[PDB]
């Protein structure tokens, strides 16, 4: 009776009530989700704001037992997670204001349109269409008005509402003893009171500062065989001493360099592997794909699919009125109830999205067993990690050769693995400079280092600084150019694409050792091996009961994320590039500009 | 036996019907029962206990378990004598906006001791300061309701249980 079974005894009502309210609302989402009408609608509304209100009459309950009383963990855990005042600390007007500013912006966002300048009446949107212009075309003027004009037409409506954003923010963020909203954010890797697993709020950007140095090395050698590249399809516009123009990167915003690789492949004589043709000669229909997911996964030692998961999944496309959501997602309901929704194609993308999305259901299922609240990854970035590792595992020559889609004999040659390897870096690698030097911006601005007058000037000198790209037209203080991508202007935290990229690689080199591999550590598949898949299941089993730096030691070793795995998996290719820049000029110069002459 | 072994109705767990009895052969070939582990063997006359548990629960009604079943609802002595038997009724016992006439107890001041029925209703009292017959804070009701649906997997499910005693 002292402090602590009176909490216990709350959080089991709490547990109870929650579990059936939030099925409740999740089989309402899903139910309009794979069937569109105006009734459903209202049907998924009510249990939506219903589950809301209840969420918030129990946290106003759960303030009146003092936390620095409580002596257990895991009633700490949930009692802090469940006290979080959020918003509705401001005012009625300051709240009221934040959230219209809010759908504001993601209305400007979703619905702003740019038209030609030659005839007005020809607008089209950012999603089908000028997306696609970024993606596929290569004319230098085509791509650069739509550079220009996007952030010219879209991102000077979203200035005068982001520099209030920021206000509001900061003040709701300081009214709950955090120090700003960048604080906030970080406020996820956080773990006190453990006595060997600690890890402060502002230990989050050292270690990613210092895990940042060590990946110069490749970025920059990447970056200039991508420049002495692209220097031969737009001539005399790439100076081989500068950086690279911001609007030739491969879409909207350089997030991704895939797009290049028509331009910059190795060895352009040698076609990659691609089984679709071997599927379609099988019959291999949008249930066999399932069916061998999940035969790869149960080989490992995890479990079968509920039974459950087969009759109400949504696997292929409907019939003729029942219009959908074609998103690959995986379905949590809750009370045991797990499904998968997405409109699988008989192609090779859909047999890798396959098993990605039933690693997410396997995780779903591995910790269902722990309180409500304690259902999550350990952070941010674990969920995506344990989701991506499959999707790589199961790509490889090894695996397709033994499932039946490639013929037994057909060796592959070291080009073919280069070609591989690249395909891999442009996208994995040639996004972390850009992810880091955003979210440094964000935290910086949040912080107040960076006064609203010069915004614009910072952001462009730390592209020019740290990602190695010059904007090819200047951009004075009424532009707003982080605004015109997705999570700036839908407020969602950026750091986890960061994280995950560094678990991924170090859960895939923890469990390749294990299953006693031998050759590159591209080339590792983890199927018919158990100690992996234990390896693997002594931490999905945990969830958030545990902080996330012993869940890490679980698997790997150590209590950080570390850096070396991902320069092990990019070896072979790291020597080929250093190879094959004998005679370019490794680096950049941040003065010159396609403007300054 | 014919009466509660197929009846249309059930019993709730912290409400169980008993019946003091004044052919075995026949239960076996029929419904999966899905469990059939007994104890008491591999008399004057029986009584027939039933209920309606959940899945995930059923391993629960045994000699020397820990749970809000064999602390608050049904527990068995020691050196039981009859035995046990559980099988699924998903079909006949769930509804789409879930059946909430299956309740239990998931609050008390005491363990139950063997072979005993708690009925009673009184408000739980958690805090110190006295609560006097109104919910609220620290103080709750004690009787919830399982949301029985068909859309749930193997474990939250409704099970029938019914249990022979020996003497
Ligand atoms: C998908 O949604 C549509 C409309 O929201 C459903 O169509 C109606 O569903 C009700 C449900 O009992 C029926 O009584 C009506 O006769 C249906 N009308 C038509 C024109 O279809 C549809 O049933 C939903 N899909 C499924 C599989 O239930
Ligand atoms: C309070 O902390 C104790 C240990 O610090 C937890 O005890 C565990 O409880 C689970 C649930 O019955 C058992 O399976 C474990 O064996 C217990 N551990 C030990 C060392 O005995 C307890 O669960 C915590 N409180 C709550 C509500 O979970
Ligand atoms: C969470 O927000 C509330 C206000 O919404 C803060 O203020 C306390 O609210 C409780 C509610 O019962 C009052 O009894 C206290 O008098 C309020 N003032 C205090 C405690 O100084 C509350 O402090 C906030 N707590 C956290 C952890 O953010
Ligand atoms: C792929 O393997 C071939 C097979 O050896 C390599 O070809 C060798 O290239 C070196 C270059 O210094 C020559 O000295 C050898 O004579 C070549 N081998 C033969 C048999 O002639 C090729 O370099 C490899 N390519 C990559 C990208 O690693
Ligand atoms: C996992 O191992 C099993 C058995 O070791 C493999 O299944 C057999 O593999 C042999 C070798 O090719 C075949 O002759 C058998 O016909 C296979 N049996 C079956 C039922 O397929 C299986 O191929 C391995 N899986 C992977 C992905 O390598
Ligand atoms: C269980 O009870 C049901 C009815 O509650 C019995 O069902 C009857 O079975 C006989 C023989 O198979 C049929 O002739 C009747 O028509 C059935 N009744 C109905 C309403 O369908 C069943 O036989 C009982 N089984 C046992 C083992 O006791
Ligand atoms: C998984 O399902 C197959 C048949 O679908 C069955 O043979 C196998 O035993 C199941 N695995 C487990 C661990 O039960």
């Amino acid at each position: 009776s002292t402090i602590e079974e009176q909490a216990k005894t709350f959080l089991d009502k709490f547990n109870h009530e929650a579990e059936d309210l939030f099925y409740q609302s999740s089989l309402a989402s899903w139910n309009y989700n794979t069937n569109i009408t105006e009734e459903n609608v209202q049907n998924m509304n009510n249990a939506g704001d219903k589950w809301s209100a209840f969420l918030k009459e129990q946290s106003t309950l759960a303030q009146m037992y003092p936390l620095q009383e409580i002596q257990n963990l895991t009633v700490k855990l949930q009692l802090q997670a469940l006290q979080q005042n959020g918003s509705s600390v401001l005012s009625e007007d300051k709240s009221k204001r934040l959230n219209t500013i809010l759908n504001t912006m993601s209305t400007i966002y979703s619905t702003g349109k740019v038209c030609n300048p030659d005839n007005p009446q020809e607008c089209l949107l950012l999603e089908p269409g000028l997306n696609e212009i970024m993606a596929n075309s290569l004319d230098y003027n085509e791509r650069l008005w739509a550079w220009e004009s996007w952030r010219s037409e879209v991102g000077k409506q979203l200035r005068p509402l982001y520099e209030e954003y920021v206000v509001l923010k900061n003040e709701m963020a300081r009214a709950n003893h955090y120090e700003d909203y960048g604080d906030y954010w970080r406020g996820d890797y956080e773990v006190n009171g453990v006595d060997g697993y600690d890890y402060s709020r502002g230990q989050l950007i050292e270690d990613v500062e210092h895990t940042f140095e060590e990946i110069k090395p490749l970025y920059e050698h990447l970056h200039a065989y991508v420049r002495a590249k692209l220097m031969n399809a737009y001539p005399s516009y790439i100076s081989p001493i500068g950086c690279l123009p911001a609007h030739l990167l491969g879409d909207m915003w350089g997030r991704f360099w895939t797009n290049l690789y028509s331009l910059t492949v190795p060895f352009g004589q040698k076609p990659n592997i691609d089984v679709t043709d071997a599927m379609v000669d099988q019959a291999w229909d949008a249930q066999r794909i399932f069916k061998e997911a999940e035969k790869f996964f149960v080989s490992v030692g995890l479990p079968n699919m509920t039974q459950g998961f087969w009759e109400n999944s949504m696997l292929t496309d409907p019939g003729n009125v029942q219009k959908a959501v074609c998103h690959p997602t995986a379905w949590d309901l809750g009370k045991g109830d797990f499904r998968i929704l997405m409109c699988t194609k008989v192609t090779m993308d859909d047999f890798l999205t396959a098993h990605h999305e039933m690693g997410h259901i396997q995780y779903d299922m591995a910790y269902a067993a722990q309180p409500f609240l304690l259902r999550n990854g350990a952070n941010e970035g674990f969920h995506e990690a344990v989701g991506e590792i499959m999707s790589l595992s199961a790509a490889t020559p090894k695996h397709l050769k033994s499932i039946g889609l490639l013929s037994p004999d057909f060796q592959e040659d070291n080009e073919t693995e280069i070609n591989f390897l690249l395909k891999q870096a442009l996208t994995i690698v040639g996004t972390l400079p850009f992810t880091y030097m955003l979210e440094k911006w964000r935290w910086m601005v949040f912080k107040g280092e960076i006064p609203k007058d010069q915004w614009m000037k910072k952001w462009w000198e730390m592209k020019r600084e740290i990602v190695g790209v010059v904007e090819p037209v200047p951009h004075d203080e009424t532009y707003c150019d982080p605004a015109s991508l997705f999570h700036v202007s839908n407020d969602y935290s950026f750091i986890r694409y960061y994280t995950r990229t560094l678990y991924q690689f170090q859960f895939q080199e923890a469990l390749c050792q294990a299953a006693k591999h031998e050759g590159p550590l591209h080339k590792c598949d983890i199927s018919n091996s158990t100690e992996a898949g234990q390896k693997l299941f002594n931490m999905l089993r945990l969830g958030k009961s545990e902080p996330w730096t012993l869940a890490l030691e679980n698997v790997v070793g150590a209590k950080n994320m570390n850096v070396r795995p991902l320069l092990n998996y990019f070896e072979p290719l790291f020597t080929w590039l250093k190879d094959q820049n004998k005679n370019s000029f490794v680096g950049w110069s941040t003065d010159w500009s396609p403007y300054a002459d | 036996f014919d009466e509660v072994f197929n009846a249309t109705r059930f019993a709730s767990v912290y409400a169980w019907n008993r019946k003091r009895i004044s052919d075995y052969s026949v239960l076996y070939n029929f419904a999966p029962f899905f469990t059939f582990k007994c104890y008491g063997v591999s008399f004057t006359n029986v009584y027939a206990d039933s209920f309606v548990i959940r899945g995930n629960e059923v391993r629960q009604i045994a000699p020397g378990q820990t749970g809000n079943i064999a602390d608050y609802n049904y527990k068995l002595p020691d050196d039981f004598t009859g035995c046990v038997i559980a099988w699924n009724s998903n079909k006949l016992d769930s509804k789409v906006s879930g059946n909430y006439n299956y309740l239990y107890r998931l609050f008390r001041k005491s363990n139950l001791k063997p072979f005993e029925r708690d009925i009673s209703t009184e408000i739980y009292q958690a805090g110190n300061k006295p609560c006097n017959g109104v919910a609220g804070f620290n103080c709750y009701f004690p009787l919830r309701s399982y949301g029985f649906r068909p859309t749930y997997g193997v474990g939250h499910q409704p099970y029938r249980v019914v249990v022979l005693s020996f003497e």
